[PDB]
C-alpha cells in the first residue's frame, strides 16, 4: 500500500542505509601527523592490501 | 489553576460518543512551536464503569491514529485521573462544562500544567458557546493569543490496527 | 538489549548455550555508544495534542 510505503520512507530518514559509496583506501589514514614511520607503514598496507 | 467544579451531574452515557475538537489554549509550546497543520481531532467517548475509555482519531501524515486512553474515575462526578505509564505524569481532567449533545469544555492538568479545551457534536458551533470558552480562557488567565482552533475538516475514525496507541 | 547472549558459550553437540565467555556487562571504563536507529516512539501529550 502507497500509506505503508509512505511510512517506509518516512522512517528511512532515521536508520538509512548507505546506497552510494565513495571511498579511500585505508591507509590514507596513516599520516606522519600520528605515526612514526608513516611512509613505511603505508607502504606495507598497500602491498598487504 | 484550581479544581473548578465538574458539569452538574456529569454523564458519561450522556457524554458518550462522538465529540469534536473546536479549540484548545494552553502554554504547551509545541501547540506554536510546528504548531501549523494541526490536525483535526475527533474523540469517541464510551462508558467504562465511572470512567470512560475514550479514542481520539486523528491524521499524523495522513495516518488516521487511533489513541485509547482511560479517564480513570476519580470518584468526583465529572473529575477524572489519566494514569502515567511512565508518563511525564498523570492528567487530572476536570470536565467543566458540557451540554451533552451540543458542547463540552474539559480542564485538564498535569504537574499543574493547565489546558482547557472545546469540544463540540457539531461541525458548526455556536459563537455563543465559543465566546464562552473564550471566557473560561480568560478566567483561565490563559491569553487569547494562546487559542489554537483546529481546522474545521479532514476528521478520520476508525484507524487501522497498526495505526493505535492503545494506551489505555 | 540482547548483547548477553552472544557472550554465552555455545554447545556444538547439543546447540545449547553454556555459561559466560565474555563478560557482557563490562565496559573498560569507555563510554562507546550505539545509535539504535529504531528508537522512534509516538508519545500523545493529551494536554497539548
Amino acid at each position: 500500500t502507497a500509506d505503508l510505503m509512505q511510512e517506509w520512507g518516512d522512517a528511512v530518514q532515521y536508520n538509512p542505509a548507505i546506497i552510494k559509496v565513495k571511498v579511500e583506501p585505508l591507509y590514507e589514514l596513516v599520516t606522519a601527523t600520528d605515526f612514526a614511520y608513516s611512509s613505511t607503514v603505508r607502504q606495507n598496507m598497500k602491498q598487504a592490501l | 489553576i484550581s479544581t473548578i467544579q465538574p458539569k452538574a451531574n456529569f454523564d458519561a452515557q450522556q457524554f458518550a460518543g462522538t465529540w469534536l475538537l473546536v479549540a484548545v489554549g494552553s502554554a504547551c509550546r509545541f501547540l506554536q512551536e510546528q504548531g501549523h497543520r494541526a490536525e483535526a481531532t475527533t474523540l469517541h467517548v464510551a462508558p467504562q464503569g465511572t470512567a470512560m475509555a475514550v479514542s481520539t482519531f486523528r491524521k499524523l501524515d495522513g495516518i488516521c491514529w487511533q489513541v485509547r486512553q482511560l479517564y480513570g474515575d476519580t470518584g468526583v462526578l465529572g473529575r477524572f485521573l489519566l494514569q502515567a505509564r511512565d508518563a511525564r505524569g498523570a492528567v487530572h481532567v476536570v470536565v467543566a462544562e458540557t451540554d451533552y449533545q451540543s458542547f463540552a469544555v474539559l480542564y485538564l492538568e498535569r504537574a499543574g500544567q493547565l489546558s482547557v479545551k472545546l469540544y463540540a457534536r457539531s461541525l458548526p458551533v455556536s459563537d455563543s458557546v465559543l465566546s464562552g470558552f473564550e471566557q473560561r480562557v480568560q478566567e483561565a488567565h490563559l491569553t487569547e493569543d494562546q487559542i489554537f482552533y483546529f481546522p474545521k475538516y479532514g476528521f478520520c475514525e476508525a484507524a487501522d490496527q497498526f495505526h493505535v496507541l492503545d494506551e489505555v | 538489549p540482547g548483547s548477553q547472549k552472544a557472550a554465552l558459550g555455545y554447545n556444538i553437540l547439543t546447540q545449547e548455550d553454556a555459561q559466560s565467555v565474555y563478560d557482557a556487562s563490562y565496559y573498560g571504563g569507555q563510554c562507546e555508544t550505539v545509535y539504535n536507529g529504531e528508537w522512534r516512539e509516538l508519545r500523545y501529550d493529551s494536554t497539548c495534542e
